[PDB]
């Protein structure tokens, strides 16, 4: 026959290959294809899709719906927070289980803005303004209204809309950051404090309630595919 | 004969100075096409791309050497500290110029060398060396024509031969650099690029830089000339350039 | 090869990349 | 007249070098092996890629398995040819904890399964770096307090190999050992660094004991 | 199937081997490629920049930078010996541990010019002239100036230069030489001499310090990749 | 054979020589 | 520079703009306009102070 | 191959599909 | 394949049919 | 086949005949 010499890797079974073989059925006629709706092409389809983050994740909360909830009320001072949370959407309980969260937990690199919604849920008739704002690391987490504004910030009026879209940008030395902590590549923050006011007339519940929704923007992207740590087993499923 | 104005601040030098730049790369700011911060940069330009002058060192008979950490140096020169501490990101050049002056009747020869990613060791081998030992800031901080001992927990093996990274201080030349020979010149300038592996990076957790001068020939004169012999370092970043502005940070 | 069938059937081909 | 194709980059690089190597017995649910991947817990490729600043090539891997038996107390001891396999988990993946862990399952993890007697597996790695470029050497800490990590090691998150026996035990322990070899192919480096002169005492970081210059002669003129 | 037969080598692991394996990530999105300055393409390039010699390599000088240092001073006599080593680049502990002598450890044959520098760094008031000999094997060590003059050699003024660069030729039987020592591939000798004195005036140390460098010219190669005896171990580094 | 890429990714190339 | 032709030496001539003090330090004074200015390679160093007011024109 | 014989053959070539 | 001499030397070659 | 190099360097070929 020809003359041929066998290479390394000769008959080794690599998970990740790309190779024909035979078929165990020659000449099967399958059946035909059918237009069925939703046909997706990339999980990034189902990252860009927003979902409702658990922003509440207190030891309380997770058991129910109050972990999707932001309480917001009528204050008597001025500039208090109302939330804030790493942005860490790999590893962070916050954004860990949303589906952007699930989708990053299949891989190992991430690269992209993260699209953040805010929708309030009070009254038509409460008034409010907000300053939701993001900072990069280097420093600490902003403890206040002023060390907030100095970075990326954005004024949202619960009167004028009811819902506000805030694209965090991607600012990072590397191109790409870890899904898994890692000080190296860390992200900043996002916190959210009381431009002016809740302010409501007679006879309106002053608590009110905000949801936050995430997903990826049009420029994500992920990349070294792994094996998520969210499912286990020990021994087959009868 | 020749000048170098950079903002407000001059320069002079020989018309035949010779200035080394770096690996033949001139300073430049981030192409938008190997960016990938998406944020506006903030470019100060002739607020902080100026000539700033460090403390100056004296030039002793038993010298070793010194050595200064690039963006830790001018961490607190005028708006250039300024912005590092308000921004998270940062990329920048520099000019380095050395001065040191002696007259014909004086001898000694000195290595400037700019020494990318200047990684030292710890005197202490199961230890790293603590920020204070590896920079000073704008003091400088002193080779040592012993070797540190294992005693120390964490310092720096300052050992000039080994030039505190573990190879071959005759092998430095490598790097950019000029020597000054008091027989010949009296400044040296280096200009040099920005090195890294990405395109941005903090400047308060990251050295990019470190200008290294060392004597290979020690400093010699006769009874009656002038003993003191100081060695004076100004630093101009070169189209520096940030990303991230935040709250300030507090180192 | 860079990419020739070696099967009759369509499921012996490698993966759509 | 002379070429110098054999001092070029590619050339100087692109040879197998042994990186680490492993063991691991099949008589006990640890039975398995690991390693957190990295090129300084050997002295010869080490130097090699730290003769530059900034390094970018793909990989070859290759794996050389070898076993030996071990004391047993069976009459007769007649076992089969044994498979191994070897699993990547990239960081933040669930790592196994014994030789029959559920994560062996390697859905998504690359995995290989190689049987004794072959030829030797081999795979090859692209660039994955999360930067432009592999760092050697970074000036520099992890934290932004500048307390805490110092150095190189801030930069090593390349994640872990596993190892294990496929084959259950049989009538005799037997014990194996992974040899993992690297070959940097398609290289590019950047800003050449003296070459390491003092011998390297850690993995994690650059500290060494003072040395002399070069070796000595007796006098100036000796020749 | 096709028929072939299988060749010797078949199913070897040689480690200087050239063929290709499949990818363990299929379709890896690579970090786009960013300008980083100072490129290098060839190991000669390394081998080309001047690095400082170590000539006064005696024990009590090899952990300082005194093993750089070449004394000169002025004389009450002629034609003095400065110094004298072989041309051995690769074996002799002069030029083993610069630049040149560390790129050609890795080789086992070497060939070209080797560029010598030598940089007065005296007082400017300093006058001197040095020859400067490089003498082909054959005979011994030239033992004074006038069998050093016999041979190739320059006339160096550190009056007129403070530099000055010698280009010691290649003169061999053969096309390389080992890079260990072997007495079939000796390569000669180089010496410096006193041509007139060291003459300063009043007030001026008499006592100067010479600085040598060495680097590959451009017709320098290397051959026959090895191991560098430079570098050991005992255990994997933890 | 001479030169031909049996495989869909570079890094699965053999080196550039 | 009225020395001997032997000597050599570096000075900053430096240019402070009011709203501060005086520079108390060379630190100080490099901050603003300034150059270095080497007696061994320039006998002669000609410093022209630049116009940096509010108004047009300044009291006598 | 797709579909070269390699026999002289015609027994030796494979089913007719 | 179908008819292609491996060989340099005639008495390597297949059988005459 | 007939008459390919497979590698790269001419001591990879086989014998002058
Ligand atoms: C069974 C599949 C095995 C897959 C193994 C993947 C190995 C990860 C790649 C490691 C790259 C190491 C780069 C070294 C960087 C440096 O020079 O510091």
């Amino acid at each position: 026959g020809l003359p041929v010499m066998t290479t390394p890797g000769s008959t080794q079974f690599l998970t990740s290959d790309d190779f024909q073989s035979p078929s165990a059925m020659p000449q099967f006629d399958v059946t035909p294809e059918m237009q069925i709706p939703g046909r997706v092409n990339n999980l990034m389809e189902i990252a860009e899709v927003d979902s409702v983050v658990p922003v509440n994740n207190t030891e309380a909360n997770v058991n129910s719906l109050k972990a999707y909830q932001i309480p917001v009320q009528s204050n008597s001072d001025n500039g208090k927070q109302v939330f804030g949370f790493p942005l860490q959407p790999g590893a962070n309980g916050v954004l860990n289980r949303t589906l952007l969260g699930e989708i990053l937990n299949y891989y190992t690199h991430w690269s992209g803005s993260i699209k953040l919604t805010f929708m309030f849920c009070g009254s038509a008739m409460a008034t409010g303004k907000f300053l939701l704002a993001y900072s990069p690391p280097g420093a600490g987490v902003p403890k206040n209204r002023k060390d907030a504004m100095l970075g990326t910030h954005v004024i949202w009026d619960v009167g004028l809309q009811s819902s506000c879209v805030l694209c965090v940008p991607w600012i990072s030395q590397t191109h790409y950051r870890y899904v898994v902590e890692d000080e190296y590549t860390a992200a900043g923050y996002i916190t959210c404090w009381y431009q002016t006011n809740i302010v409501v007339p007679a006879d309106v519940q002053s608590s009110c309630d905000i949801l936050c929704f995430v997903s990826a923007c049009n420029d994500f992207s992920v990349r070294m595919l792994k094996d998520t740590p969210f499912i286990r087993q020990d021994t087959f499923y009868q | 004969v020749r000048s170098i104005t950079l903002g407000n601040s001059t320069i002079t030098t020989q018309e035949c100075a010779n200035v080394v730049v770096g690996y033949g790369v001139w300073p430049e700011y981030l192409k938008d096409n190997e960016a990938t911060a998406e944020d506006q940069p903030t470019q100060p330009d002739v607020a902080t791309c100026r000539f700033y002058t460090l403390e100056s060192v004296q030039w002793m008979k038993n010298s070793a050497g010194w050595w200064w950490k690039l963006p830790d140096a001018l961490s607190q020169m005028g708006l250039f500290g300024q912005n590092m501490q308000y921004h998270y990101l940062g990329r920048t050049g520099y000019t380095i110029h050395v001065q040191c002056n002696a007259s014909k009747f004086h001898q000694g020869c000195l290595l400037v060398v700019c020494v990318p990613e200047a990684e030292m060791g710890c005197s202490n081998l199961n230890n790293t060396p603590e920020f204070a030992e590896l920079s000073g800031g704008d003091t400088a901080r002193m080779f040592t024509d012993t070797q540190i001992g294992e005693t120390n927990s964490k310092k720096v093996q300052t050992a000039v031969w080994n030039a505190g990274m573990g190879v071959g201080v005759g092998n430095l030349t490598i790097y950019p650099h000029q020597w000054i020979n008091l027989r010949t010149n009296n400044s040296a300038t280096i200009v040099m690029p920005y090195i890294n592996s990405v395109p941005m990076d903090n400047m308060f957790r990251h050295n990019n830089l470190t200008l290294m001068i060392i004597p290979f020939v020690p400093l010699n004169y006769s009874e009656g000339s002038s003993p003191y012999v100081p060695i004076t370092v100004t630093i101009a970043p070169m189209c520096a350039e940030y990303n991230g502005l935040r709250l300030a940070s507090s180192q | 090869y860079t990419n020739i069938n070696y099967y009759k059937d369509a499921a012996s081909n490698s993966a759509n990349r | 007249y002379h070429s110098r194709s054999e001092s070029s980059i590619e050339n100087f690089l692109c040879r197998a070098a042994c990186v680490y190597y492993a063991t691991y017995t099949n008589n006990s649910e640890k039975g398995y092996a690991e390693w957190v991947i990295n090129t300084r817990q050997v002295a010869q490729l080490r130097r090699k890629l730290e003769l530059f600043t900034y390094l970018r090539f793909d990989l070859e891997l290759t794996f050389v398995i070898t076993s030996a038996q071990q004391p047993s107390t069976a009459t007769s001891v007649d076992a089969p040819v044994q498979t191994h396999q070897i699993m990547y988990v990239p960081p933040g993946g669930p790592v196994p904890t014994k030789v029959t862990d559920y994560a062996w399952q390697t859905s998504t993890n690359p995995s290989v399964f190689w049987t004794e007697g072959n030829a030797p597996p081999r795979m090859s790695i692209p660039f994955i770096s999360i930067g432009n470029a592999y760092s050697c050497f970074y000036d520099g800490w992890t934290q932004f307090s500048r307390n805490g990590v110092y150095g190189i090691n801030t930069l090593n998150n390349m994640g872990t190999l596993y190892m294990r026996h496929v084959n259950e035990a049989g009538q005799g322990p037997i014990k194996s050992t992974v040899r993992i070899y690297f070959k940097p192919k398609h290289v590019k480096a950047w800003v050449p660094r003296p070459p390491r002169l003092c011998q390297y005492e850690k993995q994690k970081n650059v500290n060494f004991t003072p040395t002399g210059v070069t070796t000595t002669r007796v006098g100036i003129t000796t020749t």
